[PDB]
């Protein structure tokens, strides 16, 4: 009912955590992040992961995803998780370790495979994404056909990563 | 839900 | 110069409502939603419509449509209309009863039919869009060709739009 | 406005 | 360290600016604005140069853009640039006098020349856009091949971008 | 930076 906030986790005093979230060791939350799981809960967000400002973390009452500690959440963010501007992480959603989600992308009733870089503008919607697969800047992945096909994530694309956190 | 559930189960668990 | 706020309305404390905005019986405005009608004026959000955080509702100083009792809006919103997270409704702009507009969309002078079904990260810009049409996730409609081919709404898809608000 | 009167009457009023 | 606001500056009470910003004479602020040089600084905001809701800037730790004063800045913003709802700059980035940004549309490490009309929905990325060049809605614009090839400015898109400021 | 020099130079100064 309260959010769980790990003492070693900084979040800034002006974010919104709401609700049944558990926030890991070394999160940062900037300011302007919403964190609502007013409607869909529970949400886990992994230590060390990042949300930038305008991030909003929110959920369906109904639909859950699995896990690693093989409980059901709404909302799943991994550890070293990267929720960069303005991205919407809308539950159901699961969002594996080392994931990247560029300004403006949107992850909605989707499981993200760890290692994977969501690029700038994107929607990923209804799938599974496989671990360490690029979405590229733009993209609008709404099928399982679609997800299956995108490419792999090159040590170019983590560099990039790496840089903008 | 929206989808075929054995869409949404690779969405909730995953292959 | 200030809003009428129907008492059988449920305005979250933190939404910002500003100057002349009429909110109809049974309307939900969720924390951080942004509705100024203090350039473009006025504004009419009909009942039952549902605003989630990160809606603004903006207009254009001048350009209006005609509302159904036959005044001139900013912005007309009719009955039963789901403007999703972050989605931006600048007049001048009509969206008809049982609308929806999906994450991140934006309608910006523009009419849209009733029972029409606006997906997740699109544009609707100069055009009216017919009662009862779909518009896809990523599309930018910004001609009147464009919004006249647009395909019908479908059951699944109205379904779709009741899970999500 | 921007655009064509006609065009800004079907987003005034609809057909 | 402190923002610098020149006395002709109109700054809502509601904006945010923090750390190493400079905001010119006639430069207009909209309320739930978020500037912030706490990681990249310093900014630079020019004259008459107009920010609406939803818009943020931001700036990477590390890059810069050369300034018309032969100053190094995180982000530089010219004279009259129009930076609507939702838009984000992050530096680094060179905005141009006379520039306007569409709504929801995404400047980052790009410099955009003096006189560019970017529509909305758009993204400018990696890239040099020439001195008036015209970036269409829903453009992805990632490449240098891309930002060569765009079309010119014309004055039914100045109109327009005068229309919506 | 992530991209060439020559790139990189066409953004911290234009041609
Ligand atoms: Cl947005
Ligand atoms: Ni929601
Ligand atoms: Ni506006
Ligand atoms: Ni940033």
């Amino acid at each position: 009912a309260e959010p769980y906030i790990d003492p070693a986790a900084q979040v800034h005093a002006i974010a919104s955590i709401i609700g049944d979230v558990r926030i890991a060791a070394g999160v940062r939350v900037a300011a302007g992040v919403s964190i609502r799981a007013d409607e869909g809960a529970p949400f886990q967000v992994g230590k060390e992961s990042i949300l930038q400002e305008g991030a909003v973390i929110h959920g369906l009452e109904y639909g859950r995803v699995l896990g690693d500690d093989q409980a059901d959440y709404s909302v799943w963010i991994g550890q070293r998780v990267a929720i960069t501007h303005k991205a919407l992480i809308h539950g159901p959603a699961y969002l594996g370790d080392d994931c990247f989600v560029g300004f403006r992308s949107t992850v909605f009733n989707a499981r993200v495979g760890a290692g994977s870089v969501i690029m700038m503008h994107a929607l990923v919607q209804d799938v599974e994404i496989p671990p360490g697969r690029y979405v590229p800047s733009g993209a609008i992945i709404t099928t399982q056909q679609q997800a299956d096909r995108l490419p792999e994530v090159r040590p170019e694309d983590r560099e990039f990563a790496r840089h903008i956190i | 839900g929206w989808l075929a559930p054995e869409q949404q189960q690779r969405i909730y668990r995953g292959n």
